[PDB]
């Protein structure tokens, strides 16, 4: 525990888990919706995925 | 290569590898027992297998 | 090189002298029984080694 | 049955990059996940090949053989639509890679990282803060030629550490630096430092060499000895009148067929497995190619 | 079952002629004749098998 | 899906040549074009295996790997009907190949160029002034023994021509003359002691093999010495002991870096092209076979 020629500066970052509140005023955005669909893909031996 | 067998002509080979098929990742190979004769054996089982055999490739 | 892999069991007739075994080579391994049941290839856990987890 | 991915951009792109991306329609690039909708971060080859990290060129190969290739189909302001490449289907793919190599009908194509340049491959998306790096595809005969050029550099650059020799670093850069083709010479971008995973591939190669060297057939060695003196041939013109001294020292005992036979039997099994080391990437099969249409039908 | 393609298309002719649907390929089965004392009947129905290539010509087992 | 291909003939066949080709009704023919209607100049190997020029083994190998195979189904007076071989389908073949090898169920069939006489592979169609040539289909374990034995017989014949003191020809024919697989014994025929350099199939195969043999101990020794690093592959030191004494003494200073780089590069291009050659090209797998019907269920 002798001193070398130099000092040090230490940096560290931390996380807080805040649980925030949101406010959105009326009629802020307008959205357009398309028709949804189902599609077949990857028919394996026993199983088919949709 | 050190204990028993350093070197010879035919005895050089170590082993071979082949491929037995393709199955789905992210699943398959659960573990289960194989019950016979009042004694069990822990066994894995693969789902949705697709058998596909290739030849042996020498590893060494 | 004298041993050739063939594939998982599918059907087995049990006979006194000469059995008749049916495997599936190069195809979706599927059971041929009348009420269908899923077939899953089984390997003893003592021999099976996950190469992907050992790598990790 | 249905093979389509919709890659969604978080932010609109600029009118110049939508125009640049459209020149690449019909090109392959590997995406990370096999899902119907994805981000842009899995799209290119950009994460493995970054500006802040050195290119390995062998970790990049390993990224391609693991990923799932897809063909770019349609480009818009907020999307890029692709169709994934699965084993049991046929595809129509265009030849639009910038260092231009011309394909033959009924040939086999190969997929390799952007060996010829970082800048030839990338379309920079500064709107979405990403660089989309395309892989380079080649005909198989020339792709193997480039892969060999890259590996021998990892050895010879290290062997010649800092040599004032005019012969060194000028011969290994004129021999290994370029790949010639029909009326052209294409420079390769070769790493300043041969990194790991490229030397570890050459370590496996050596193990095959340490084996093969003990079982070389001697009848083969005595043939080349007789031909380098007595006859004149273009293949043996590499050797001058001078004969490699190693062969005269390796081959002393008289030829015996029963020994050279079993030497050939053991050796041939190693070459069969040696071939697995060289492919190192995904290969395509092409059945039709139009010189003018620039569209193959790959399988 | 009596349909030209390798896989059955239900309804007979109805819905017939697609022939490109998820590329479902049927399995290719193999049949082996075994010494009954060589194979234990209590096998897991799915275990991978291996055939040793005999060296007697014109055998039947 | 339509796999039929109708080959139309310019002129009607003789009543004899119908008997010749019907005998070969079940067997594989490589097809130039994948289209439904075709010419007769396409199907044979007469393009690559021709009476006028010298045939090559490595040239026919490159063709069969790319080409489209097909199976003969019916022969008419003026027609030939085939069905293409494509993935995901099961075909029934017969074996009608003049040098007869027995097949086995659940084996691996290989399609290799005809290394026996022309007369065994060809059917001459004088009416159209063409000969159609068939590739030979062997079981792979038989095809390997046949390859490496005719390859050695070519090296030993050329060697004894140089100085008859090298080898004894009677001892050669008895080793390399026979091939045995699974209790069956086959006495193959050997290409009539050719004599000049450049007139046979295997002469390029042997030269690529013989040159790769000589360059290996020099080239392999640069690797293990150049690769030694801090933390290399752990098996590297163990196999380096294995190399013969006379190879460990190789002095790398005798050859300049330029000449050493030239020899190593030539060796790798032969090594890479010789590995895949020994895999025996396009292979068909088997799931059944009947000795009396001669019909294999292959895919």
């Amino acid at each position: 525990k002798i001193h070398p020629g130099v000092a040090m500066t230490v940096v560290r970052t931390d996380e807080i888990l805040s649980e925030n509140i949101l406010f959105s005023s009326r009629a802020s955005t307008s959205m357009f919706i398309g028709t949804p669909n189902v599609s077949r893909r990857e028919a394996r031996v026993d199983a088919v995925t949709f | 290569y050190a204990v028993v067998q350093p070197l010879h002509i035919e005895e050089l080979t170590f082993g071979a590898v082949a491929c037995l098929g393709t199955f789905s990742a992210t699943d398959g190979w659960r573990r289960s027992a194989f019950n016979y004769r009042g004694s069990s054996l822990p066994v894995v089982e693969i789902d949705s297998f697709y058998s596909n055999v290739s030849d042996w490739e020498v590893i060494l | 090189n004298f041993i050739t892999p063939v594939g998982p069991l599918v059907e087995n007739i049990k006979s006194t002298y000469l059995n008749k075994i049916t495997t599936v080579v190069h195809g979706p391994v599927v059971s041929k029984a009348i009420p269908r049941s899923t077939v899953k290839v089984t390997v003893p856990q003592e021999a099976f080694v996950d190469l992907d987890a050992w790598l990790s | 049955m249905d093979l389509k991915v919709v890659v969604s951009l978080s932010s609109r792109l600029y009118t110049d990059e939508i125009a640049k991306m459209q020149q690449r329609i019909g090109c392959i690039l590997p995406l990370a996940s096999t899902h119907g909708t994805q981000n842009v971060q899995g799209l290119g080859l950009g994460q493995v090949y970054s500006l802040e990290t050195v290119p390995d060129y062998v970790s990049m190969y390993n990224y391609l053989s693991d990923c799932t290739l897809a063909v770019l189909d349609e480009v818009s302001v907020d999307s890029l639509i692709l169709t994934k490449i699965v084993p049991g289907q046929t595809y129509a793919i265009k030849n639009k890679y910038q260092p231009f190599f011309q394909w033959h009908g009924t040939g086999s194509l190969s997929v390799m990282p952007p060996v010829f340049g970082r800048e030839h491959a990338t379309v920079k998306l500064e709107s979405n803060d990403v660089d989309i790096v395309f892989p380079m595809v080649l005909p198989t005969p020339i792709a193997e030629e480039v892969l060999q050029k890259i590996l021998l550099f990892n050895v010879y650059s290290r062997v010649v550490m800092q040599a004032p020799g005019n012969a060194d670093m000028l011969d290994v850069h004129m021999h290994l630096g370029s790949v010639s083709y029909l009326g052209h010479h294409y420079e390769l971008a070769l790493p300043e430092v041969p990194g790991p995973l490229g030397l570890a591939l050459l370590d496996n190669l050596s193990l095959y060499f340490c084996i093969m060297v003990t079982l070389l057939p001697r009848a083969s060695m005595r043939l080349v000895r007789g031909l380098i003196r007595h006859e004149h041939h273009d293949l043996l013109n590499l050797f001058q009148e001078m004969v490699p001294d190693e062969i005269a020292r390796i081959d002393l005992d008289d030829l015996s067929v029963a020994d050279d036979l079993s030497r050939m039997r053991v050796m041939m099994t190693y070459l069969q497995s040696l071939a697995s080391l060289f492919n190192l990437g995904p290969r395509l099969a092409t059945a039709a190619y139009s010189q003018e249409t620039l569209t193959a039908t790959c399988w | 079952l009596l349909a030209p393609g390798e896989v059955a298309v239900a309804g007979g002719g109805s819905g017939g002629g697609s022939f490109s649907w998820s590329g479902w390929r049927p399995p290719v089965f193999g049949d082996f004749l075994i010494h009954a004392s060589s194979f234990n009947n209590a096998e897991a129905t799915g275990t991978p098998l291996f055939q040793f290539k005999q060296s007697d010509p014109f055998s039947g087992v």
